[PDB]
């Protein structure tokens, strides 16, 4: 319902209490993995699949 | 004082709430039930390899058909079902030998 | 002063819920969170308002000890449990079902395989119930 | 193990309000109808009067 | 009353002989109300012996009317005695009893002995006959009483709430009569007093239009079987009939003043049967005395006038109000000094905890004053 | 006679396991026990840390399940497909042309709908392997 | 004030201006967690509930924890 | 240690009674309150004055 309980005015607050001190964390965790896949996903040294015209799921749902 | 919810034991309420608090809800649940039972409990094969798999079904192993060979394997097994008698092949056993031979 | 709880509010304002009149007013015209007399009851403002009342080291003239005649009614019947009693039972109740529900989230979540895996590495594929033993002249 | 226990919990400041409103009006009527009796008794006057005419005088 | 090995073991000793006491009772009880109907058809008002339709306003449902369905013989003490009627009573309860089970044996067959174990282990549901000594007929009354303690509060409650939830009374001596009306059996309640809730009940709902949660209610705390319920016209017609022998016996005896030459055993059945008097409160020929008379001023002189009682809601929550004890309480004031909350002391109070401590404090009025202060200054500031 | 109805037949003593229930029970209200944790309808409540815990654990929960349960039936189903049709085929790779293959899965799936199709059409003269390569 | 879709409560006054004037404020008697108290900031004094462990820290403890999640597999592959 | 409320709000629960309002019976008892020492004075008087005719 959103009536009240702890909340931090500013980042460096979130410290002031350990759930959020875990939600600061599940945060960092949701932003990060998106630079860690830009990274993964766009590298140099990827190579798509040689047999990737053998078989899609387009084929197989049609 | 007595209360039903705080004084009797779970079953024993689940029972009272529906006979004498929703015993029409209860009636129509168990007959839905009943009909979904009676009429959407089958799946075919065909329907299983459509969509009854998460990924789709994996031919290169047929599990299906590994399933039914066990199935029949264990009915034959348990049974003493004679898969040689005229009426599975249509033909004697003497006509079985000479095909054997043949082939 | 201790951290604990006090009667339940439901979030609610007390001085515009439709059973104010149930809840006593102070000095200050703020109706208390409860039927008790509260000196300190306040409201805060969320998106909603709420009442509020801290508990606080207060004396009060504390009439003497009556005896046991005048308040005790001995009524009680096999069939009634004390409301002290059955918090007692639930809460014995609860904590084993939270534990027999959080080993059952974890074996779901992270032990128990997917049926009918593509690879066959993980999960059962089915197989048939109920076959007939012990009936040739079912065939 | 959760409604029921909640409805009566919202319940419970009502009924005790109503149940003070109750013991209240009881003891307003124990002290309404409650009145000093005051009694009459025969004046000793005519007790005197009487005593007199029993004398014949 | 919960179910016992020595209760099971009490029942299926004299099981044959109940049922042979059962079998004599049912003969004498036919002669008696092979009596009384065929006074009733011959004397019984038009509306009676016809049995007039009576529907409801909203559903038009049939029931029965306690003005036109409900008749009181004033001069059925020239066939049929006080005593007779009273023996039909108690078997009408007792063959109700047995014809339940007698249909769950015939339903269900030889299926029905492990329930029949079952109800042979409780006096709750088996007959007075079953009970061959004085010690025996105690336990049976008091399970009959425990059954009756156990529902009656909640017939008295669904009545108060509905009524109270749903409508108020019109003037302060209704408002009077229905508070005393609900007051717990340690209290003495004035019929006079209580006598106009039944007019504003009537106002409210007659008897006619009963609904059926709250005749299960009623009929659970008159010992009458309600499995299965079934429609409410089968428990009603029962609810009828048992009143209508009751208020032909109760104005036999207020005629004839039967009660004063009444002994004390017979008069503690007469008003145990009228749920006036639990045999464990050990009432004695006084008291019993005092809650006849109530009764019979709750009553009033209209029903020796002309044969008409009281709304009979209104008058079974009456009488029923006396199974309604004081709720319990337990324990010496001493556990008040105890804490409840001691197990999170460990835990102590965090951020938001603590600014509600201060904030609402002793110093709550400084923080106030300094909060509002600096706001002022700030929207100062700003403009 | 042989169970009762009432649940006043008690089974256990009052006291049976009494610190880890109050242990338990302590967890419990302290957060929830609260003025302002007011619920709409039992489902939210009116504390804010009580979300701000619970979002992030259940989706990491339903995030690691998924992950490692459900989109790996996916992924395996690709690799034997594209790479011989048998688990045996797809185990004759090293480990490092298995995560080859698996990322390249993860870049398909990111880019979904919203991507070049080049990655599953064979654009006309390509060298690459067909549909009838193992048939 | 907010933090996203979570607003800090705000207690309502409940003095008028007149007795509020007559209040003496004396800061020595309140707790060092809260003097200069201020309704926008309440807890830039609040102690941390650990010493030393900043917001920052944990929420670069959950970046590398995705780029663990997401890594490994590079590092210590494994078969099918 | 308030038994009859609890009795009260379990059996009102039980018999389908959610609600925990109740308007009726509050305006019937809402003005209730102990009388003044000159309200007793005049009730008094009213019923003496009763007696006497
Ligand atoms: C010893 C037990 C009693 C023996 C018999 C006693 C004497 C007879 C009793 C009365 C018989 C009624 C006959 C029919 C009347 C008319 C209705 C009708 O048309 O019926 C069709 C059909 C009967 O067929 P039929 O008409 O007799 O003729 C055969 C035809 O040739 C078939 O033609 P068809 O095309 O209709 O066939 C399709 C299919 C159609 O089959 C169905 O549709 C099956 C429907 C089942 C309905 C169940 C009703 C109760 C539901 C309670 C609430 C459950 C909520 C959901 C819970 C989910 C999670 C568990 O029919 C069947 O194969 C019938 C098989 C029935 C098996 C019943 C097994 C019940 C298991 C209950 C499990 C409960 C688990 C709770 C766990 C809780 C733990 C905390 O189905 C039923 O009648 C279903 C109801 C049967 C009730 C039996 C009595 C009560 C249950 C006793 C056993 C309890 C076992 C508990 C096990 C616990 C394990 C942990
Ligand atoms: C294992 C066994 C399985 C058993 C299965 C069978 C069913 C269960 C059996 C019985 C279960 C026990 C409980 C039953 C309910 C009890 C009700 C109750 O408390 O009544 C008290 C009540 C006593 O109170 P009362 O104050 O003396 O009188 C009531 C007041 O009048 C009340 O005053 P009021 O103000 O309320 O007045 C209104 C009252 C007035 O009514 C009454 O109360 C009078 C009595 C009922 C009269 C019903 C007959 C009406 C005329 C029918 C004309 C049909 C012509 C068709 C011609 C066709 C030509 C081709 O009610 C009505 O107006 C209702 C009228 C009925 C409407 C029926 C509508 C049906 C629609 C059909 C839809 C489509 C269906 C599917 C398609 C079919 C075609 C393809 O009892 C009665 O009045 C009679 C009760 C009769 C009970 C049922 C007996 C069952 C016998 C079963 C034999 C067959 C067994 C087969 C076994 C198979 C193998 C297992
Ligand atoms: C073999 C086949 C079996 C078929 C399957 C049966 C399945 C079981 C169902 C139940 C069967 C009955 C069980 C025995 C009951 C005992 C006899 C009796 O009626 O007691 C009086 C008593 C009457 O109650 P009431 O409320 O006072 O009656 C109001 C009337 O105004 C009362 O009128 P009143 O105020 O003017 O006063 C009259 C009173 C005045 O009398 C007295 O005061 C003297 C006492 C008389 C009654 C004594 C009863 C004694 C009961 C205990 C017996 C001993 C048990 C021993 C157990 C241990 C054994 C080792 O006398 C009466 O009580 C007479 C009532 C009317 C006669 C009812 C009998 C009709 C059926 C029999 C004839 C069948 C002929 C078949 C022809 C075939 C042609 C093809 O019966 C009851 O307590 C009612 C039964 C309670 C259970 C109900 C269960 C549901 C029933 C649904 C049936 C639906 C139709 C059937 C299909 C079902 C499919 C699902
Ligand atoms: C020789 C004798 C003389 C001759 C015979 C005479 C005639 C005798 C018969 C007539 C007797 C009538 C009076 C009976 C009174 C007693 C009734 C009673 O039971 O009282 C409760 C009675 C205790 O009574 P009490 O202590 O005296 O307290 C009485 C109070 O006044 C409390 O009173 P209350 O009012 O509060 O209690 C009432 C409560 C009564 O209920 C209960 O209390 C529940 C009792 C069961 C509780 C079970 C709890 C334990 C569960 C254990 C589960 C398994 C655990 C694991 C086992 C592992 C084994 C290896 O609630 C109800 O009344 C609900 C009624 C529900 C009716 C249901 C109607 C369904 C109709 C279907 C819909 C139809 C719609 C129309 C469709 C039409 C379509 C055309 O309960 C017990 O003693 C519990 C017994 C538990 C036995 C063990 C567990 C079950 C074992 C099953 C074995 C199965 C073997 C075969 C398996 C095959 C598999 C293939
Ligand atoms: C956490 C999980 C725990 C486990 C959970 C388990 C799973 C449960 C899931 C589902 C639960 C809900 C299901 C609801 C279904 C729908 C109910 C509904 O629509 O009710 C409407 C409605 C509601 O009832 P009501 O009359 O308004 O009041 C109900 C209150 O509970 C009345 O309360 P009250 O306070 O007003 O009165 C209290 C007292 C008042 O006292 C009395 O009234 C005196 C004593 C009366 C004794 C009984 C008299 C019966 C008279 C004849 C009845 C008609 C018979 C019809 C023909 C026979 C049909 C079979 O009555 C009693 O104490 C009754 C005692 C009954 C004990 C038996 C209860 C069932 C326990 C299990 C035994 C059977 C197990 C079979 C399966 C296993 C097989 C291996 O039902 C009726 O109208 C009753 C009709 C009864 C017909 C007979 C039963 C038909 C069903 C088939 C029976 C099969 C027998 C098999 C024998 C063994 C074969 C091997
Ligand atoms: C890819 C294809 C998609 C197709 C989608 C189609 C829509 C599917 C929707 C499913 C979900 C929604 C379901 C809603 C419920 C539907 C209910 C329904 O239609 O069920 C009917 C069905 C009809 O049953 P039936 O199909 O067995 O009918 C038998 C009729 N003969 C024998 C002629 C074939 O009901 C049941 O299945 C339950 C039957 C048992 C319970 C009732 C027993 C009592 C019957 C009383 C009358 C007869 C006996 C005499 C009286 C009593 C004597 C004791
Ligand atoms: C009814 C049985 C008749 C035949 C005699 C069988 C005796 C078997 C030997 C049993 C020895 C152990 C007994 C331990 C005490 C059991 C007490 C009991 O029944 O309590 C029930 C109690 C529940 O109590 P409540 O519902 O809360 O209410 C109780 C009060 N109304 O149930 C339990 O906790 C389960 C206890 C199970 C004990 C073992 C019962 C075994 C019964 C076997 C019967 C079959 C015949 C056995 C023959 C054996 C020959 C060597
Ligand atoms: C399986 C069925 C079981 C049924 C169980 C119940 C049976 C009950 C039988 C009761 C028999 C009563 O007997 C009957 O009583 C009535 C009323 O006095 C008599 O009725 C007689 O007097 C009345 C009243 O003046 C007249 O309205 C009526 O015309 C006349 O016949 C009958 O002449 C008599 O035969």
């Amino acid at each position: 319902m959103l009536l009240g309980g702890f909340v931090p005015r500013r980042f460096s607050q979130f410290n002031r209490d350990p759930c959020w001190m875990f939600f600061i964390f599940s945060v960092g965790f949701w932003l990060g993995e998106y630079p860690a896949m830009m990274i993964k996903y766009n590298a140099r040294d990827l190579v798509y699949d040689p047999h990737r015209y053998v078989w899609s799921h387009h084929d197989d749902h049609h | 004082v007595y209360t039903r919810w705080k004084c009797d034991r779970l079953p024993v309420f689940q029972l009272k709430l529906f006979t004498q608090e929703y015993p029409m809800h209860a009636a129509v649940g168990i007959f839905t039930i009943i009909f979904l039972w009676k009429h959407m409990s089958h799946c075919s094969e065909e329907t299983e390899r459509k969509y009854g798999w998460w990924a789709g079904y994996p031919y290169w192993r047929d599990p299906i058909a590994r399933r039914n060979e066990t199935k029949y394997k264990q009915m034959i097994i348990n049974n003493d079902v004679d898969i040689t008698h005229p009426k599975w092949t249509g033909c004697s056993v003497e006509q079985l030998e000479e095909l054997s031979r043949v082939v | 002063v201790g951290n604990g709880p006090t009667f339940s509010t439901g979030g609610e304002c007390m001085n515009t819920c439709d059973i104010q009149n149930a809840f006593p007013m102070n000095d200050r015209g703020v109706r208390s969170s409860s039927p008790f007399q509260e000196p300190n009851t306040a409201i805060y403002d969320s998106y909603l308002a709420w009442t509020y009342f801290q508990p606080m080291d207060v004396h009060i003239e504390k009439l003497p000890a009556p005896e046991a005649k005048y308040y005790q009614r001995h009524t009680k019947k096999p069939w009634d449990v004390s409301s002290t009693e059955l918090t007692e039972i639930q809460s014995r109740k609860k904590y084993f079902q939270t534990l027999g529900y959080l080993v059952a989230f974890i074996y779901l979540y992270f032990l128990m395989p997917k049926e009918k895996s593509f690879s066959g590495l993980s999960g059962p594929d089915g197989h048939w119930i109920m076959l007939p033993k012990g009936r040739p002249e079912l065939f | 193990d959760i409604m029921v226990p909640s409805f009566v919990y919202n319940k419970l400041p009502v009924i005790h309000f109503l149940q003070e409103k109750r013991a209240e009006q009881k003891l307003r009527r124990v002290l309404d109808e409650t009145y000093t009796e005051w009694t009459e008794e025969l004046d000793q006057a005519h007790v005197t009067d009487a005593i007199t005419r029993s004398l014949n005088i | 009353m919960q179910g016992s090995w020595s209760v099971l073991k009490k029942n299926c000793s004299n099981f044959f002989p109940g049922l042979l006491a059962f079998a004599q009772q049912t003969q004498e009880a036919y002669g008696i109300w092979l009596r009384i109907y065929n006074r009733q058809q011959k004397y019984g008002p038009t509306d009676f012996v016809e049995q007039s339709e009576t529907f409801s306003p909203d559903y038009h449902k049939r029931f029965h009317s306690q003005d036109k369905n409900m008749w009181v013989d004033k001069e059925l003490c020239t066939e049929v005695s006080q005593k007779e009627v009273a023996r039909l009573m108690t078997y009408k309860l007792d063959m109700w009893r047995m014809a339940h089970c007698a249909g769950a044996l015939l339903a269900t067959g030889g299926y029905a002995i492990p329930f029949g174990l079952f109800w042979l282990a409780n006096d709750t549901w088996v007959p007075s006959s079953f009970n061959l000594t004085g010690e025996e007929l105690r336990a049976w009354r008091e399970a009959q009483d425990l059954y009756r303690y156990r529902s009656a509060p909640s017939y008295l409650t669904d009545t108060k709430w509905h009524f109270d939830f749903h409508a108020y009374p019109w003037n302060e001596t209704q408002e009077r009569a229905w508070d005393d009306l609900f007051e717990k059996n340690d209290v003495r309640r004035d019929p006079k007093v209580v006598r106009p809730a039944a007019e504003m009940y009537d106002g409210f709902i007659k008897f006619e239009l009963i609904r059926r949660k709250s005749l299960r209610h009623l009929c659970r705390s008159m010992n009458i079987p309600t499995f299965p319920m079934l429609a409410r016209l089968c428990n009603g017609t029962r609810v009828r009939d048992y009143w209508n022998l009751a208020w032909c016996e109760d104005y036999m005896v207020i005629t004839q003043r039967l009660h004063e030459s009444m002994t004390d055993e017979e008069l503690y059945d007469y008003a145990w049967r009228r749920y006036l008097a639990p045999y464990d409160k050990n009432l004695n020929r006084e008291q019993l005395m005092e809650r006849v008379e109530d009764y019979f001023e709750f009553l009033g002189p209209d029903f020796v006038a002309h044969g008409k009682a009281p709304n009979l809601v209104i008058l079974t929550n009456y009488v029923l109000g006396y199974y309604n004890d004081p709720a319990y309480l337990e324990g010496d004031i001493s556990e008040l000094d105890k804490n409840d909350y001691d197990h999170l002391a460990s835990w102590g109070k965090d951020a938001f905890l603590r600014r509600l401590e201060f904030e609402n404090g002793p110093l709550r009025d400084q923080v106030e004053a300094h909060t509002q202060r600096l706001l002022a200054e700030r929207a100062a500031i700003a403009k | 006679v042989l169970f009762s109805t009432y649940r006043s037949s008690r089974l256990v003593s009052k006291e049976f396991l009494h610190g880890p229930v109050m242990r338990f029970r302590a967890l419990g209200e302290y957060y929830f026990q609260r003025a302002w944790n007011g619920t709409l309808n039992w489902a939210l409540p009116g504390e804010y840390r009580l979300y701000a815990v619970m979002i992030p654990f259940i989706y990491f929960y339903h995030r690691w399940h998924n992950d490692h349960t459900l989109d790996r039936d996916h992924v395996e189903k690709a690799m034997i497909m594209r790479w011989g049709g048998t688990l045996e085929d797809v185990r004759k790779l090293s480990a490092k042309d298995q995560l080859r293959v698996r990322c390249f899965t993860d870049i398909e799936k990111l880019y979904s709908a919203y991507g070049p199709k080049d990655t599953y059409l064979q654009p006309p003269g390509d060298t690459l392997p067909g549909k009838d390569f193992y048939r | 004030y907010n933090m996203l879709v979570f607003r800090d409560p705000k207690r309502r006054p409940q003095l008028s201006e007149e007795e509020r004037a007559k209040v003496v404020v004396n800061q020595a008697e309140w707790p060092e967690e809260f003097k200069d108290f201020d309704p926008d900031d309440p807890y830039k004094n609040s102690p941390e509930i650990i010493k030393g462990m900043s917001s920052w820290n944990l929420f670069l403890w959950g970046v590398e924890c995705a780029f663990i999640y997401q890594f490994y597999e590079l590092v210590f592959p494994k078969s099918i | 240690w308030c038994p009859e409320v609890r009795d009260r709000a379990e059996l009102e629960v039980d018999i389908t009674g959610w609600q925990w309002w109740s308007p009726l019976e509050e305006r019937r008892l809402l003005p209730v309150r102990l009388r003044s020492v000159n309200e007793v004075r005049e009730i008094m008087s009213k019923t003496q004055a009763k007696k006497s005719a």
